[PDB]
């Protein structure tokens, strides 16, 4: 019924779009921090009484969806994270909590990786992660993976960096690659330090294949200068998909929970009162965990991402932009060569 | 950002009631206290009292309790301070400070607004400018006004480098005070120096320039 | 001489004054640094507590802040998530809840007491002094449940195929299908790991197939001795005691210590910067954040009000000591001690489920 | 209740000296012990919780706030206030002056305005601004009589960047009297004066 949109500024501001009647709230702001952002939905929710946020992000920080899920279990609110670090996926969303990220999570992340190399014929590859959190998961998808396919791969052990900022201790580990295809697993400021260290040892060079998940690139407009030429990434941060197309998926999910939830129940969940100064029967949890719109599956899992997110893989021209080279979001298949 | 601006000064006759207000900007309210510290003139600091304002729960001092009140709104953040049967030893200027913590330090202070309990008339400034007859020094006076404060600016507060406002003296209720500004002599007469005299109680503005 | 500012998060006024006397002394101790202490005691609501975080302590730029428990436990996510925003370490005093030890959600988090799952330490140490080779694992289906499954199959994975995992549905009332299955599995020593709420459940329905007396060996931990599971647990059980776990000022000064011995060795380096001030307009991360808070992990303090002082590769507490209590005739008794690296015997002697009697061990 | 009493009402330092300002507790307090600066027609500041040049020591019942190097801007009162028990007191405040070199004042006489005057009105008014010391001797001569009488004098207070003081004396006439009467003189006694320093005017 009514329904908030924040963004970040570029082309944006034209405000809107069954049963319900939709009152779309658009609002931009520059500040994404802490007390921004619950100063922002808190204000929002005291004047207007918003039953769901549609919020968009132009930065790096990840942390952005940490407040965003903390603020979502918070005031009742279901919360859409639809770009940038709204949508990086991390951490799992909290079970009591309506926060979901048009993301993808790790293990989908690494299966269209494979893919590349299966077409590519790259079965000999190094991994090479840090300490940083949800590497472990990586490396268990991928040698399970590979050790229960039959494309018969070779993979070095794996190497680990324990500390960035090691000085020696970086070389010296990057010295124990052996292969031409690598697989990196860091942040995005990890990965500053280490490409960077790892172009002056010569390994950076169109001699290599360095293939990073999104969290490496993070948003395809912000480019370190120490990102090598020739980089493969697979991120969801496609540039096709359009900022309105993204909050009209937003909007399109939480309007299908509300006409459901009017469905099964003879009421909507009215906004809560106040964030400041002193719960609800039910929510639209079961409602927009499964929706389509536009013959398109919006559903999400019960950790927070979507269930078929949109990959595609990019990589680093020697422009310094990146290029969409491949998509795997048709048919469960990674289509390249474009 | 983090700002307290309270009501204007006031002049209420013996026995009246008077309610003074102090806006909270720039920070959480109900993350504080609201401490209310009165001042006679030139008389030390002297503590009222506080509000919890999560619990709107106040906690007055021995010698302010009966007579004073406090109150707030959470709303427009707003924290009251309501004075009954008014007395001539209330006469002072009452700060509101924001409480640490709760209970903690006072680490932000308003303004302070000035109560002026007294049964005589309000009467209106009646402004003189002096001018003579290097460096050029003019004058203003301000005469027979009634009650503080009166608040005096030069050339619309441009002229602030050389301002000296003096304290206002009394005699038989009625205030006067003189101010002083020294110019170059490259601005004046060649330029213009107006002296500005404003009276929140008479709701009164004069503009009297300087003039050989 | 620059100021640092550390901040806290406390439970009372008097804990405030508590930590200010802490970075006191660690001032007088002597690059000179002058430790400054900023505090405030917990909000009402979290989002107000998140907001306390940013206008207080964050505002006045903080290099890390100790987080305590409210006054009557998963209060300090709010201070994790906030902090955490910039990657301003987060040093928790008082929880043991084990969701802090996933770094994908806390990963600016640490602890001056160690989570309820690293209790199997224990449970592997003195599996190892009795020479027991096959226990029951009893867990609730919950994160605390998990975590202690698998601190405990780590430990054993290090020589599966030594303990048999059995797991309930938290709340459940109804246990009997569930022990039932132990019996059959022919347990003799059970290793139960659940709430008060849930241990009680577990307790009452093992009196009902008559697994509280002889024949049995109970090891659980310090929740499922306390306040109603005590009051349903069988004689002879053996339960552990976190010590100093919950002294609020031994970990006040204990954490002030590490911090401030990890401050002066943070400075000894170079292109260090300062914490943001404040939240607002402040988007990228502390730029020297994620190197404080390995320096802080790194960090060995021997000499500490709770022992040695060494953090997990998580961030969680390392070498705590732990009572061994053994419940005697509706009464814990201490039984021995386990001092971060062994067991200490202590001259009683354990009353096992029933009427066999004997010591902590170390002998045939 | 408690009573906060301050060691010092008053100092005058040089700048760049360290001044220690005392502040002692009938009781024993701890550490809620905090100081506030209130400059001239403003609002108190908090200074210290328990500036980069203010620093605090003591605990229990004897305080003490210490300025390393003393600046002109410190120029105002400093009070103390207990925040350990109800009620809260502040302590007696500790006025601070700070040193100077000797300056002259610079002394300028208005006649009555003519508004004033065609108006039921005669006031003179004198200016002594921007000297130091603050100890000044002003006198009004009328055709070389001194008068003390219907005269006004006020005061402000040291200034936090010249670190001068100003006075301003106003002699207050009936319009009958002044027009009895021709010159009208202000006279000044001052330590950088080696003769008294004069300004008049006639009414002619
Ligand atoms: C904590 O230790 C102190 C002694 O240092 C003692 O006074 C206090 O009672 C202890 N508190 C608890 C909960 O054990
Ligand atoms: C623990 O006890 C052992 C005895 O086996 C001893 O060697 C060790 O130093 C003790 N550690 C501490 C921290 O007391």
């Amino acid at each position: 019924l009514n329904i908030a949109v924040l963004l970040g500024h570029s082309h944006d501001v034209t405000e809107r779009e069954l049963p319900l009647d939709v009152n779309v709230v658009a609002l931009l702001m520059n500040r994404t921090d802490p007390k921004s952002l619950i100063t922002h939905v808190c204000d929002l929710m005291s004047g207007a009484r918003i039953h769901g946020l549609v919020f968009g992000d132009d930065t790096d920080q990840e942390a952005v969806a940490q407040m965003l899920d903390f603020i979502s279990s918070q005031t009742f609110i279901p919360i859409l994270g639809i770009h940038g670090g709204a949508s990086m996926i991390m951490a799992d969303k909290d079970p009591t909590s309506t926060f979901f990220q048009f993301g993808a999570s790790i293990q989908q992340q690494a299966t269209v990786m494979l893919k590349i190399m299966q077409d590519y014929d790259w079965h000999v590859f190094s991994l090479v992660t840090t300490i940083f959190p949800g590497y472990r998961d990586f490396i268990s998808f991928i040698k399970t993976t590979v050790d229960n396919s039959f494309v018969g791969w070779d993979m070095q052990n794996v190497i680990t960096l324990d500390t960035s900022f090691e000085d020696a201790k970086t070389q010296v580990q990057l010295k124990k690659i052996h292969s031409s295809v690598i697989l990196l697993y860091c942040s995005k400021d990890e990965a500053v330090l280490i490409l960077s260290e790892a172009r002056s040892l010569g390994l950076t060079g169109y001699d290599f294949f360095w293939i990073v998940p999104s969290l490496v690139s993070g948003n395809t407009e912000l480019i370190p200068k120490e990102f090598p030429s020739g980089l493969i990434s697979v991120s969801y941060d496609d540039w096709d998909y359009s900022l309105e197309a993204r909050v009209r998926d937003g909007l399109g999910i939480l309007t299908t929970a509300a006409s459901s939830m009017l469905e099964k129940f003879s009421y909507i969940p009215e906004a809560k009162a106040s964030c400041y100064g002193q719960t609800p029967l039910h929510t639209l949890h079961q409602f927009m965990v499964n929706v389509t719109w536009d013959g398109k599956d919006l559903s999400f899992t019960e950790e927070g991402y979507q269930v078929h997110p949109r990959l595609v893989v990019i990589v680093l021209n020697k422009d310094r932009e990146w290029e969409k080279v491949g998509k795997w979001e048709n048919q469960t298949l990674s289509l390249r060569h474009a | 950002e983090v700002k307290l601006v309270e009501s204007g000064p006031e002049l209420k006759k013996p026995g009246e009631t008077v309610k003074i207000s102090c806006k909270a900007s720039g920070f959480t309210f109900t993350n504080y206290g609201m401490n209310w510290v009165k001042q006679a003139p030139g008389k030390g600091l002297k503590w009222m009292g506080w509000i919890n304002i999560y619990t709107g729960e106040p906690t007055y001092a021995d010698d302010f309790k009966g007579r004073f009140a406090f109150s707030l709104e959470t709303s427009a953040s707003t924290a009251y301070l309501q004075i009954n049967n008014l007395k001539n030893e209330d006469t002072a200027t009452y700060f509101c400070a924001r409480g640490y913590d709760y209970e903690g330090y006072f680490d932000y202070w308003g303004q302070g607004t000035t109560l002026t309990v007294s049964s005589a008339k309000t009467t209106p400034p009646s402004v003189y400018p002096l001018a003579p007859g290097s460096m050029v020094t003019l004058g203003c006076l301000v005469k027979g006004y009634f009650p503080e404060p009166v608040t005096v600016t030069w050339n619309s507060g441009s002229l602030s480098s050389g301002v000296h406002t003096f304290p206002a003296v009394l005699q038989s209720d009625l205030y006067t005070l003189s101010s002083s500004v020294t110019v170059p002599s490259s601005t004046w007469p060649s330029e213009t120096v107006t002296c500005n005299v404003a009276h929140p109680a008479s709701s009164t503005k004069v503009d009297k320039k300087i003039v050989p | 001489p620059k100021i640092v500012n550390i901040g806290a998060v406390l439970s009372t006024k008097k804990h405030e004054q508590i930590f200010r006397e802490a970075v006191n002394q660690a001032n007088k101790r002597h690059r000179k640094i002058q430790l400054q202490a900023t505090s405030v005691t917990h909000r009402p609501n979290a989002i107000q507590m998140a907001l306390s975080v940013c206008e207080d302590l964050i505002s006045s730029q903080v290099y890390a802040i100790l987080v305590s428990h409210p006054p009557a436990h998963l209060t300090p996510t709010p201070i994790s998530y906030t902090a955490g925003f910039y990657r301003i370490p987060v040093i928790g005093l008082t929880t043991r809840m084990s969701i802090y030890s996933d770094k994908s959600i806390h990963l600016s988090f640490l602890r001056t007491v160690p989570p309820y799952s690293h209790q199997a330490l224990v449970w592997f140490e003195m599996m190892r002094l009795f020479n027991w080779n096959h226990v029951i694992l009893i867990v609730s289906d919950d994160h605390e449940g998990r975590a202690a499954q698998k601190k405990l199959e780590t430990l054993l994975e290090g020589k599966p195929k030594a303990d048999k995992v059995l797991q309930f549905e938290p709340g459940t009332k109804n246990l009997t299908a569930l022990l039932l299955e132990a019996k059959e599995l022919e347990a003799r020593v059970i290793i139960l790991s659940a709430s008060e709420d849930d241990a009680t459940a577990v307790y009452k329905s093992a009196a009902m197939l008559d697994m509280t007396g002889a024949g049995y060996v109970w090891l659980v931990g310090e929740r499922e001795i306390s306040g109603s599971a005590l009051r349903y647990a069988p004689d002879g059980i053996i339960g552990l005691q976190l010590i100093n776990g919950k002294n609020e000022s031994a970990h006040i000064s204990d954490a002030v210590a590490v911090v401030a011995q990890a401050i002066h060795e943070l400075f000894e380096m170079e292109n260090i910067t300062d914490p943001p001030r404040g939240c607002v307009g402040n988007t990228n991360i502390w730029k020297t954040g994620p190197l404080f808070k390995r320096v802080l992990m790194s960090s060995k303090y021997p000499d500490g009000v709770t022992g040695r002082i060494e953090f997990n590769e998580d961030g969680d507490r390392k070498f705590a000591q732990y009572s061994i209590m053994n419940l005697q005739n509706r009464k814990l008794v201490q039984v021995g001690i386990f001092n971060g690296s062994y067991i200490i015997q202590n001259d009683r002697k354990i009353i096992w489920p029933g009427g066999e009697t004997e010591g902590t061990l170390v002998p045939r | 209740d408690i009573v906060m009493t301050q060691a010092p009402a008053t100092l005058s330092v040089t700048p760049g000296d360290r001044v220690s300002l005392s502040c002692r507790a009938s009781q024993s307090i701890a550490d809620y012990l905090y100081w506030y600066q209130q400059k001239s027609h403003e609002s108190p500041r908090l200074l210290l919780k328990y500036p980069s040049r203010f620093s605090g020591s003591g605990s229990g019942s004897d305080f003490t706030l210490t300025i390393n190097s003393v600046e002109p801007e410190d120029v105002g009162m400093y009070y103390c206030q207990n925040g350990h028990s109800f009620p809260r007191t502040f302590g007696g405040g500790t006025k601070l002056e700070i040193k100077r070199a000797d300056a002259a004042p610079t002394v300028s006489i208005f006649p009555p305005s003519s508004e004033q005057l065609a108006a039921g009105g005669a006031s003179v008014v004198c200016f002594l601004n921007n000297f130091y010391p603050k100890d000044i001797n002003v006198k009004w001569k009328i055709d070389g009589s001194e008068r003390q009488n219907g005269v006004l004098n006020s005061w402000t207070d040291q200034d936090s960047k010249d670190s001068t003081y100003s006075m301003s004396s106003t002699l207050t006439l009936t319009k009958d009297e002044y027009e009895r009467h021709n010159s009208y003189t202000c006279e000044a006694t001052h330590k950088t004066s080696t003769s008294p320093i004069v300004k008049s005017f006639n009414r002619n």
